[PDB]
């Protein structure tokens, strides 16, 4: 457990070293940097988990050094490990790891081997910052990373430039998220005097006493940062539209590292957000609106990639309804599972995309179910996985933790939110694979790891996090066989409307409103053009207005004013003597005329 | 007693510099290396002499070191320098950055390299001079010293690709700007000398002594004005900044000489030193002007270093967006604040060097400096793209760069004392994310749009890497540990808000 720190240097070493070898190294042995880089970390994290299973799980504290201190101003670079902590680091370095290998597997005879994988390595050396992080500020910086991490990462093939612009808007959203996160970092300071989280946890109730508005504001900023990084409502709109990348990196952000952070962020930060209940609240609203936002917009997108990116959205609300809900066990228990199976379904994608050379959209496959059988059983167990089918899968198990959590607090309608959410992504993952399919190691272990041998695995999350209200036994029994019962009602329709002909699909989707509302959720609920039309058209304009610098010009006129004042007083030297005369008199003149008045 | 020569090692060595050029071409590039090897000596000497992370804070003034000669005792006028840890930090960078200039301008084999060098080495004996006087006639001659040589060289030693009238226009509206000011500066300083006089007796420049004046409302304010409308011209502030872009694109193209002039950091150590001490009635009511021509300035630099379409330019914007960030962080009382405006100017003199030096040696490789005849030259070069990209993540305000460090700690002092300005500003670091961003996609990567960009180009040699390499690493380690940087200047900066806030 002393080898905490080991998880940031190895990846750290990797990236270093990847990134001066400048690609003279062979794949191989880069392949063996990188991968070994990601496994030592991995092999540390599990020493550093059986460590703490051996000691009593108690928290650890490890203060390398000192980042700032001036005054009250103490910032430290302080690592912790908890049980939220080691569940987190497990699972990035674990999924991290598989990845990585896949991707050593995959990336062969490409240009930028070896950055590719220093970009991955600095991604997971960041998520470990992120996750090992005991203030505010060095859980900033694994932040930053993460953001930095995700432009270097997406935009990979800079040849074509919509990754490039896609890579720009998705730094962009999160940068606004980082904003609204640092605005969250000022207030705590301002209130609370420190950003330990701990500290502030047991200063805040004593410092907020007559007034909890700063409080109900910080949350409420913790809330918008989260909602920027894990592409959440309002700042959601770079998921889709970045994930033209290439596929170990997309599983590796939708799997473990980035959608993950603001879940992490709504978790650690549980205690905050129990004494404001209004914005933990608003944290579950803003899940419920966004997972059914994001199964509207899976419901008639043609990419693979596309529907797996609005899936992890889903996903990601659904993690957000369960912590709004008061029901973190779940949250993570939930991270976990679909960090499992979002891994193998986006490794599944890229095996299917190999395999066809090129990114041909789901009404140009068919028959591919018996072309590639491994393939086929690989996409069929995730996609079970994610529709959460009963007693096979572990997401099932996850999402009825959710919605216990969300009956015993009292959240009718947001349960209601939920069960129609389970519809919408069971039915919209199997249109996904009826329409595809009808008409190796990494694999394996995530093909194990996403059935209910993952529902085995518990986090250690007692006497971390408060423990959500249990259902009773009867309450359970009918919640469980509720979500099942929608579940496999999704499943009949989606082979009902998909596997045969699709007549009762065309049929309602060339009519006008129904091709008015493919084109409304296609896009996103407009969520794109608003954005373009409220914030990026302004600034544009606004930049083509002011190329010019109107400022210098007009700091210019004064210039121009004595240009002008010159050549016109250079008009009175013409050379006549009388001329000279006639104004030696007229001087002459005024002084006295001048002297006489004064 | 090592202030004196500190100054002068600069102006012999050019003066040799200068003498030598008989002796060979390639002879007086190594004069002036080694004596910016003696003033960088001398001044990491001063660091680890004076004993600056265990000292106290005495209030104003309370100098490390200082000196004491009479220069004119008909007005009781000295050459008075006095060197403390924010001083000794500022010339410390100054050095680093001389270092830097001698190294990066080494492939000259020009006929009359020996003037060049001249004028560099009295460029930064003047912004050293700047750093360590504290007489206020001494201070304004260095500031207005320092302006000779670098016109010079803008008007001569430039942009070849350009004509001579657009440099010597550059030229002579940064010398009008930067002289016009140091007049209305030195208004200020004799008002302030009269007042001083009337009210004591006493005819005295220096700093210390004009500290102590009854100082009456409105004539405080105008002295105060005219002291932060040249700091702010310098500094650049808007809409007192045309001169910065038009001096960096017409520019000689080593990328020394943008080391050595126009990166400055005087303005806002003049706004430190002389602007809050001597006027705290003043500046306490001038704050709100100032801290929003601050706002105005960062979204204004943003938006003129989004559209472009000129690298150097870009970046001399991002100098007016950084520059805005410090000078909201001035005039906010704020220990916090003061010390994050001092890591971020460090910072940016860092980034803003290594960015210029990468510049001019792309310009070197690919003879043009529009970025619309220029993409995907990831895949043509070998080291620069890549440092390129790093510098531009450290310009954004990234964390293991020292900006980030500097602009957060700004902000934490300002939300300590205003709120919405610090919120206004945090939105301002989204912009400088934003067009950092489009640099990039505009500069390096995407397809090649001519031929020049779709031809492999030569890489880099060892010296420039290597002082590349050695920025990054600074840049590094300020941004990971900045406490000794921090612990360097505690005292000063104590003062100064000590000065300010507890006379209010
Ligand atoms: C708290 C723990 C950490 C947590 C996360 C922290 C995140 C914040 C820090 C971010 C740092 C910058 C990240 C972005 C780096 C961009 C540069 C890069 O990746 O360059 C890759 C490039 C190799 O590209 P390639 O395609 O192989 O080249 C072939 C054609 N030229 O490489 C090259 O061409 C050569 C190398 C260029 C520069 C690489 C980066 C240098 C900076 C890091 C190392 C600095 C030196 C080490 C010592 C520091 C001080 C102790
Ligand atoms: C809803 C409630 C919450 C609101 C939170 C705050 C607002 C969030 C706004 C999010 C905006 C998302 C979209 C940003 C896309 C940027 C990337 C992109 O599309 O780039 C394309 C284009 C590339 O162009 P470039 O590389 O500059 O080269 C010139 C020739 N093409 O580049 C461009 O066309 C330039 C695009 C610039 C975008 C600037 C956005 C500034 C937002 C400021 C918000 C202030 C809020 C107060
Ligand atoms: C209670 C809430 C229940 C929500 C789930 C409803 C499930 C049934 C409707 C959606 C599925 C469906 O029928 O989709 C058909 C079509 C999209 O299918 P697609 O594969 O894109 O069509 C190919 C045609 N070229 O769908 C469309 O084009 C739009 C269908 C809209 C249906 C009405 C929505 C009202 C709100
Ligand atoms: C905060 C405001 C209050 C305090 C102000 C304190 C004063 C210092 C700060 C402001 C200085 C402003 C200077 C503006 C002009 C800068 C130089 C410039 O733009 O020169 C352009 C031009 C030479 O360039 P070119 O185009 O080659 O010439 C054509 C050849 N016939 O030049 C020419 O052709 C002639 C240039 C003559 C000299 C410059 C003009 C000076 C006029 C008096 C200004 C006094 C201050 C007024 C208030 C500030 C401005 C509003
Ligand atoms: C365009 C480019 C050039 C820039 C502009 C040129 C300079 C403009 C200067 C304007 C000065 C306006 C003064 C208005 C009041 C004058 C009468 C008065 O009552 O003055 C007060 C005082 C004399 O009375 P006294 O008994 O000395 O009181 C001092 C008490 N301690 O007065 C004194 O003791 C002296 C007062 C001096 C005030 C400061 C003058 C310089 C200010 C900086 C430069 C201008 C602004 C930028």
């Amino acid at each position: 457990m002393n080898m905490l720190a080991l998880t940031i240097i190895l990846p750290l070493i990797g990236f270093v070293l990847l990134a001066f070898s400048r690609g003279r190294w062979s794949e191989n042995v880069s392949a063996i940097v990188g991968v070994g880089s990601v496994g030592l970390a991995a092999l540390v994290t599990a020493f550093i988990g059986v460590d703490f299973f051996a000691n009593g799980e108690q928290t650890y504290s490890q203060p390398l050094w000192t980042w700032m201190s001036v005054g009250d101003f103490n910032i430290g670079f302080n690592l912790v490990l908890d049980g939220l902590s080691l569940t987190m680091l497990s699972v990035v370095t674990g999924v991290g790891f598989l990845i990585h290998m896949y991707a050593s597997w995959y990336m062969r005879g490409e240009e930028g081997y070896s950055r590719f994988f220093a970009y991955t390595n600095l991604f997971i050396a960041s998520m470990v910052v992120l996750v090992l992080a005991d203030n505010l500020l060095l859980m900033y910086l694994g932040w930053e990373g993460v953001g930095l991490c995700s432009y270097l990462l997406i935009g990979f093939y800079y040849t074509d430039p919509k990754n490039g612009a896609a890579a720009m808007k998705a730094f962009v959203v999160t940068r606004v998220g980082d904003v609204f996160l640092a605005f969250a970092l000022f207030i705590l300071y301002n209130e609370l005097g420190t950003l330990n989280f701990r500290e502030m946890v047991e200063l805040a109730p004593a410092h907020f006493a007559d007034g909890n508005n700063m409080l109900m504001w910080a949350t409420l900023m913790l809330l918008g940062g989260a909602v920027g990084k894990s592409a959440q409502l309002p700042l959601q709109t770079w998921l889709a539209d970045a994930m033209a990348g290439p596929t170990p990196v997309s599983a590796l952000i939708h799997a473990a590292t980035m959608v993950t952070a603001g879940v992490y962020l709504i978790a650690r930060t549980h205690g905050l957000f129990l004494m404001t209940p209004e914005v933990l609240h608003l944290v579950g609203i803003v899940g419920a609106v966004t997972l059914l936002l994001a199964g509207f917009a899976a419901l008639v997108q043609t990419d693979i990639k596309r529907v797996l990116a609005y899936s992890t959205m889903s996903q990601i609300g659904y993690m957000f309804l369960a912590l709004g809900v008061q029901a973190w066990d779940a949250a993570i228990f939930h991270l976990m599972t679909h960090a499992f199976f979002k891994a193998l379904l986006f490794l599944a994608s890229g095996s299917v995309i190999l395999a066809c050379h090129h990114e041909q959209n789901i009404f140009k496959m068919g028959g591919l179910r018996k072309s590639i059988p491994l393939v086929y059983l690989c996409f069929l167990v995730g996609g079970a996985a994610l529709s959460a089918l009963p007693l096979v899968t572990a997401g099932f198990f996850s999402k009825d933790e959710i919605l216990a959590g969300a009956m015993a607090n009292g959240h009718i309608n947001l349960m209601v939110a939920g069960l129609v959410g389970a519809f919408m992504t069971s039915l919209y993952t199997f249109r996904m694979i009826f329409i595809v399919f009808h008409g190796s190691l990494p694999l394996i272990v995530l093909l194990i790891l996403s059935t209910f041998v993952g529902a085995l695995i518990v986090p250690p999350l007692q006497g971390v996090l408060p423990q959500t209200t249990e259902l009773a036994h009867g309450s359970m029994l009918t919640l469980e066989i509720t979500s099942g019962v929608v579940a496999v009602v999704g499943i009949l329709l989606a082979a009902w409307l998909w596997l045969g002909k699709r007549t009762l699909v065309t049929s309602i989707a060339n009519s006008a409103p129904g091709r008015l509302l493919s084109t409304w959720w296609y896009n996103a609920w407009g969520f794109d053009w608003l954005y373009d039309k409220v914030f990026v058209k302004p600034f544009l304009g606004i930049a083509w207005l002011l190329k010019r610098d109107p400022l210098n010009s007009m700091m210019n006129i004064p210039a121009v004013l004595s240009r002008f004042a010159g050549k016109g007083l250079l008009l009175s030297e013409n050379g006549y003597l009388r001329w000279y005369v006639a104004s030696m008199s007229i001087g002459a003149v005024v002084v006295l005329a001048l002297l006489m008045v004064l | 007693m090592l202030l004196p020569w500190l100054i002068l090692i600069p102006f012999i060595g050019g003066f040799l510099c200068w003498q030598t050029e008989r002796f060979g071409v390639k002879v007086p590039r190594w004069i002036a290396l080694i004596t910016m090897g003696l003033t960088l000596a001398l001044s990491l000497q001063l660091w680890l002499q004076g004993g600056y992370s265990l000292t106290q804070s005495a209030g104003i003034p309370q100098w490390q070191s200082e000196f004491d000669m009479p220069w004119i005792p008909r007005f009781g006028i000295s050459i008075h320098l006095a060197i403390d840890g924010l001083s000794l930090l500022m010339v410390v960078l100054t050095g680093l950055l001389g270092v830097l200039a001698v190294l990066c301008s080494w492939k000259e084999i020009e006929k009359y390299q020996g003037f060049f060098h001249l004028n560099l080495m009295w460029i930064l004996g003047g912004v050293i001079g700047v750093f360590l006087a504290i007489d206020m006639f001494l201070f304004f001659f260095f500031w207005e010293m320092m302006l000779v040589p670098m016109y010079f060289l803008i008007a001569l030693w430039g942009h070849k690709a350009s004509d001579g009238k657009t440099r010597i226009t550059a030229a002579t509206k940064f010398f009008i700007y930067t002289q016009a000011s140091g007049l209305v500066m030195l208004i200020a300083i004799l008002a302030l000398v009269f007042v001083h006089y009337n009210a004591t007796g006493v005819w005295t420049f220096n700093y210390e002594e004009l500290l102590n004046t009854p100082m009456s409302s409105g004539v405080e304010y105008l002295l105060m004005l005219g002291f932060f409308i040249a700091f702010a011209v310098k500094m650049p502030v808007v809409p007192l900044h045309g001169w910065l872009p038009d001096a960096h694109s017409q520019a000689p193209t080593a990328g020394s000489v943008d080391l050595a002039g126009i990166l400055l950091k005087t303005a806002a150590y003049g706004l430190l030193r002389f602007s809050l001490p001597l006027f705290p009635n003043a500046s306490a009511e001038f704050a709100p002007i100032a801290m929003w021509l601050g706002v105005i300035g960062i979204f204004y630099g943003a938006w003129m270093a989004f559209a472009q379409t000129d690298i150097k330019r870009l970046i001399a914007y991002t100098s007016v967006s950084h520059m805005g960030f410090v000078l909201i962080a001035i005039y906010t009382g704020s220990q916090l604040a003061y010390q994050g405006a001092v890591i971020q100017m460090i910072a940016h003199g860092l980034s803003a060097a290594g960015l210029f030096i990468l510049c001019g040696q792309l310009y070197e490789r690919i003879h043009t400096r529009d970025m619309r005849m220029m993409g995907g030259l990831w895949s043509k070069m070998k080291w620069l793209p890549a440092l390129s990209l790093f510098f531009a993540v450290a310009t954004l305000g990234m964390p293991g760069t020292g900006n980030f460090v500097g602009e957060f700690m700004i902000l934490f002092g300002s939300f300590q004392v205003v709120p919405v300005i610090t919120v206004i500003s945090t939105f301002g670091l989204v912009f400088a994310s934003v067009y950092s961003l489009a640099m990039l996609h505009r500069a390096y990567f995407g397809k090649a749009k001519s031929q020049i960009a779709s031809q492999e180009l030569p890489g880099m040699s060892l010296r420039e890497l290597f002082m590349i390499l050695l920025l990054v690493v600074l840049l590094v380690l300020l941004g990971f540990y900045p406490q000794p940087i921090l612990d360097t200047s505690h005292s000063a900066i104590g003062n100064i808000q000590q000065w300010f806030v507890n006379s209010v």
